[PDB]
C-alpha cells in the first residue's frame, strides 16, 4: 500500500488527540 | 369497418439477450415478438402512429429452434414472431 | 470537433434513455421518497449528535468567558 | 358471489374498453414485458374487468 | 358451522407444546394452527436451493395439532363440547356449556 | 527517484488483518465523529477574542468552523488533492497508476503534500487577517494551533478509512453542514426559534423562516437526481422451475446513478475556496492581482466574478455576476471530471466481462445468456454516467442550489445528502448476508 516505514496505531492517534483537546481547553478556557 | 384496434393491441414483447439486440432491438431494425400472423399492415401503421415510421422493411417471422420451457422435461414450443422489421425512423422513444 | 459532436450526440441518446427510464415509473414518488427519508434520516443522527455537543458547550463557553 | 359493480351501458363499455384492452399493452402490458411488479394484484384486473364488459353485454343485453 | 376459530387460547396436549397456551394469530388448515411462539423449532437452517446458508441452527415457527388440544373457554380451561350457529352478522361457535361464544 | 526520504518518515496508521466487526467499525467511526465535533467547539489559544466576521465561503466544503481548533479543516487535504489531479491529471506528469508503484507514489506524495498545504493553507489563514491581531509571537503560536488540528484530522481520516464505516474526509463535510443546520435552525440562535419568536412579537419576519425554507427547497431538489429506474437481467439462473415455486432468475438492476463523479465537484468548489482565500490573503499582504476585497469579501476582481452568491436569499441584483459564476463553476467541474477519467476514475469495458464465467446454477444450468463478450457496450453506456457526464449537471445543480441559497450551504446540503445516502446504508450494510449471502443474481 503507503510506503511510509512508520507504524502508529490508531489508539496512539486517537489519545495525541485527546492529548490536544485537554492542552488548548485548558490553555485558553479556565484563565488562571 | 376500416381499420381495428385489434391489430393496435399487437404488442407482445421486445427481444432481447446476447448477441442480435444491438440495433436488432434498438434504432432502426427492430424485432419482437408481434402478434401471430402480424398483419404486416398495423404493424407498420401502429408505429406510425407512434414513431410515424413508414418501416424501411415490414417484414415477418415466425421464430425456430427446438422446444424448451422444461427442455429436461418434455418442452412445449409455442410459436411467435420476431418482427425482423426495419423501421424508417426510430427516434422518438 | 467531431470529439464536440459525438460528445453533443451521446447526451441526446443518454437522454433518451432517460425517457425509456421514464415510464418504468421511477417510482411515484416511492423510489424518491426512499431516498429522501433515509438522507434525512441520516443528516438527523450527524446534525443532532453535532447539536447536543455544539449547544451546551456554547453554553459553558458563554457563562464562563 | 354476488355482490359487484354497479352495472355499466353500452355507450361507455365503449370507453372502457381503450384503456385495459387497447393502449395498456402498450404501458402496462409492454411494462409487463418490461416487468417491475410487486403489485402482481393491479395486472389481474386489467383481465377480470373487461371480462364483466362482455359479460355486461350478453348477460344484461349492453346494459 | 366453523365451530371453532382464530379465538382460540389453546395450551396443546401433544407432548413438549402441552402446557404452553396462548392465542391463534390466525387458524391454519394444515390439522395445524398458528400460535404465537409454541411454534418455534430447531432448523440446521437449511442450505437447499435458496437461502442465506448461515452459521447456526435456527429457529423458525411451524405450528402445532388440532387432533389433540384444549381451548380456554369461558372460565374454563376445559372443553364442554363445542358448537356453531350463533346469532347476528356473525356466523361463528359457541361453546356447548359455556352457550356463548367463549 | 522521488521525494522517498521524508515520505518514509510521514506516520502512517496501522491496519489489521484481524477481525473488525461491525459493531467496532461503527463504534470506531463514532469515536472519530465526537472527536470531530470537540474540536469545532473549542476555540484556538488567542488572547485577542476579537475575530473580524467569518469566511462565509470557507466552512462548509472545508467542514471547518473558524476561530476552532479545525479552522482549517479538510481544507488543506483538498487543496493537495486538487493539486496532485491537476498535475496528473494535465498529463503534465503522465503517470500511470496501475503499478502499485505510482498508486502508492499518487497517494503518499499528495499525503506528503497534504501535510505541507497544512501550513501554508494555517499561515495564508492568518495572512488574510482572520483573527485580526497580526502579533508575530501570539500569530506564530496561533499557526501552529490552526495547522496542527487539521494533521488530526488526516490521521482522524485515516482511522476511519481504516477502522470504520465511509471516508473521515466525506463523513467530517456531512457532519458539519449537518451541525450547521440543526444549530441555525434550533440552536441558542435558532432561526425557527427567531422566527417563531417573531410570530409571538407580533411581527411575523420572513426572513427569519426564510433560510429555513431554502434548505428543504434544496433537500428535496437534491434527492430526486438519482431516481429513475434502468435495470437489467440477462444474468442467468433458473433453479427449481415453476413460477410460483419460487422465481427461476439472477435479478440484477440499478436505481441509482452517478457515483464517481462526487469527488470532482468538492474539488471545483473547493478550488473557489482557494482562490477566495488566497485573493484576500494577497490582497492585505501584496498585491492585488485576483481581486480586491474590503468589507472582508471580494468586492471586484477574478474574486468576485467567482464567489459564491448564498446565505439567506438569493443575489438578483447582479445577473452577470450570476452567469460568468455559474459558467465558471461549470467549466471547472468538467475540469476535474475529466482529470478524474486521466487519474483515478472508473471502468466498464471489463466491468461487463466480470459476470460471465457462470451465471447461477441448480448446479445444473449453465449459462449463456450473458456472453463474456458482446456487455462490454452495455456497460460502456451505463458507466459512466459516473466519472464525468454529470459533472457539469452536478456543477450546474450545486450552483443553482446556491442561488436559491440554503442553510450550510446549497451545495454542502448537496454533497451532504449524497455522502450521507452513500454512508447510511454502510450503517444498515452489514446484517443480511453474515448468514451467509442472500444470492442468485450472477
Amino acid at each position: 500500500e503507503t510506503f511510509s516505514k512508520i507504524r502508529v496505531k490508531p489508539e496512539h492517534v486517537i489519545g495525541v488527540t485527546v492529548a490536544f483537546v485537554i492542552i488548548e481547553a485548558i490553555l485558553t478556557y479556565g484563565r488562571f | 369497418m376500416i381499420r381495428e384496434e385489434r391489430l393496435l393491441k399487437v404488442l407482445r414483447a421486445p427481444h432481447v439477450s446476447e448477441k442480435a439486440s444491438t440495433a436488432m432491438e434498438k434504432s432502426n431494425t427492430i424485432v419482437l415478438k408481434v402478434a401471430k400472423d402480424a398483419t404486416k399492415a398495423e404493424i407498420k401503421a401502429a408505429v406510425q402512429k407512434l414513431f410515424e415510421v413508414e418501416v424501411e422493411v415490414v417484414n415477418t417471422l415466425v421464430v425456430k429452434g427446438k422446444v424448451k420451457r422444461h427442455g429436461q422435461r418434455i418442452g412445449r414450443r409455442s410459436d411467435w414472431k420476431k418482427a425482423y422489421v426495419t423501421l424508417k425512423e426510430g427516434q422518438n422513444l | 470537433t467531431k470529439g464536440k459532436a459525438t460528445v453533443a450526440f451521446a447526451r441526446e441518446a443518454r437522454t433518451e434513455v432517460r425517457k425509456v427510464i421514464w415510464p418504468t415509473r421511477k417510482p411515484t414518488k416511492d423510489e424518491y421518497l426512499a431516498v429522501a427519508k433515509v438522507t434525512a434520516l441520516g443528516i438527523s443522527l450527524l446534525g443532532i449528535i453535532g447539536y447536543i455537543i455544539h449547544v451546551p458547550a456554547t453554553y459553558i463557553k458563554g457563562i464562563l468567558k | 358471489m354476488k355482490a359487484k359493480e354497479l352495472r355499466e351501458k353500452s355507450v361507455e363499455e365503449l370507453n372502457t374498453e381503450l384503456l385495459n384492452l387497447l393502449r395498456e399493452q402498450f404501458n402496462l402490458r409492454m411494462q409487463a414485458a418490461s416487468g417491475q411488479l410487486q403489485q402482481s394484484h393491479l395486472l389481474k384486473q386489467v383481465r377480470r374487468d373487461v371480462a364483466r364488459v362482455k359479460t355486461l353485454l350478453n348477460e344484461k343485453a349492453g346494459a | 358451522a366453523a365451530k371453532i376459530r382464530r379465538d382460540d387460547e389453546v395450551i396443546v396436549l401433544t407432548g413438549k407444546d402441552k402446557g404452553k397456551r396462548g392465542k391463534v394469530k390466525n387458524v391454519l388448515s394444515s390439522g395445524k394452527v398458528i400460535v404465537e411462539g409454541i411454534n418455534l423449532v430447531k432448523k440446521h437452517q437449511k442450505p437447499v436451493p435458496a437461502l442465506n446458508q448461515p452459521g447456526g441452527i435456527v429457529e423458525k415457527e411451524a405450528a402445532i395439532q388440532v387432533s389433540n388440544v384444549a381451548i380456554f373457554n369461558a372460565a374454563t380451561g376445559k372443553a364442554d363440547r363445542v358448537g356453531f350457529r350463533f346469532e347476528d352478522g356473525k356466523k361463528v361457535r359457541f361453546f356447548k356449556s359455556n352457550s356463548e361464544t367463549i | 527517484k522521488k521525494l522517498i526520504p521524508i515520505l518514509e518518515k510521514i506516520p502512517e496508521v496501522e491496519l489489521p488483518v484481524k477481525e473488525i466487526t461491525f459493531k467496532e467499525k461503527l463504534k470506531w467511526t463514532g469515536i472519530v465523529l465526537v472527536l470531530y465535533f470537540i474540536m469545532g467547539c473549542i476555540d484556538v489559544y488567542t488572547a485577542g477574542a476579537q475575530i473580524p466576521a467569518i469566511f462565509e465561503f470557507w466552512q462548509t466544503i472545508t467542514a471547518s468552523r473558524i476561530g476552532t481548533l479545525i479552522t482549517l479543516g479538510i481544507g488543506p487535504i483538498v487543496t493537495a488533492g486538487i493539486i496532485m489531479q491537476l498535475l496528473v491529471g494535465s498529463g503534465i506528469i503522465q503517470m500511470d497508476l496501475s503499478i502499485p508503484e505510482n498508486r502508492a507514489l499518487f497517494q503518499g506524495c499528495q499525503k506528503l503534500l497534504s501535510i505541507i498545504m497544512c501550513f501554508v493553507e494555517a499561515v495564508l489563514f492568518v495572512g488574510a487577517g482572520a483573527f485580526g491581531i497580526l502579533t508575530p509571537l501570539l500569530a506564530f503560536l496561533v499557526i501552529i494551533q490552526i495547522a496542527f488540528g487539521s494533521i488530526i484530522l488526516i490521521y482522524l481520516d485515516e482511522i476511519v478509512s481504516k477502522y470504520g464505516i465511509g471516508s473521515g474526509i466525506g463523513l467530517f463535510i456531512a457532519a458539519g453542514v449537518s451541525q450547521t443546520i440543526f444549530v441555525g435552525a434550533l440552536g441558542p440562535e435558532g432561526y425557527l426559534w427567531k422566527f417563531l419568536n417573531s410570530l409571538i412579537q407580533g411581527v411575523p419576519n420572513i426572513e427569519y423562516i426564510a433560510p429555513i425554507i431554502g434548505t428543504i427547497i434544496v433537500f428535496l431538489m437534491v434527492v430526486y437526481a438519482e431516481c429513475m429506474r434502468r435495470r437489467i437481467v440477462v444474468n442467468y439462473a433458473k433453479r427449481q422451475q415453476g413460477r410460483r415455486v419460487y422465481a427461476a432468475q439472477s435479478t440484477h438492476l440499478p436505481l441509482k446513478v452517478v457515483y464517481v463523479s462526487n469527488i470532482p465537484v468538492i474539488l471545483a468548489a473547493a478550488l473557489f475556496a482557494n482562490i477566495q482565500l488566497w485573493g484576500l490573503a494577497l490582497y492585505r499582504m501584496g498585491i492585488p492581482i485576483l481581486g480586491h476585497y474590503e468589507g472582508g469579501r471580494a468586492v471586484d476582481g477574478i474574486a468576485y466574478y467567482l464567489s459564491t452568491p448564498y446565505g439567506l436569499s438569493s443575489v438578483i441584483s447582479d445577473p452577470i455576476h450570476a452567469i460568468v459564476y455559474m459558467i465558471a463553476m461549470i467549466i471547472t467541474c468538467v475540469m476535474f471530471g475529466i482529470f478524474w477519467v486521466e487519474t483515478t476514475g472508473l471502468d466498464p469495458k471489463s466491468m461487463a466481462k466480470r459476470i460471465k464465467k457462470s451465471g447461477a446454477f441448480v448446479p445444473g444450468i449453465r449459462p449463456g445468456e450473458q456472453t463474456a463478450k458482446y456487455i462490454e457496450h452495455r456497460l460502456k453506456r451505463y458507466i459512466p454516467p459516473l466519472t464525468v457526464m454529470s459533472s457539469a449537471f452536478v456543477g450546474f445543480l450545486a450552483t443553482i442550489a446556491n442561488f436559491i441559497g440554503a442553510l450550510g450551504g446549497g451545495t454542502g446540503v448537496l454533497l451532504t445528502v449524497s455522502i450521507v445516502y452513500r454512508m447510511y446504508e454502510q450503517l444498515l450494510r452489514e446484517k443480511v448476508s453474515e448468514l451467509h449471502p442472500a444470492i442468485a443474481k450472477l
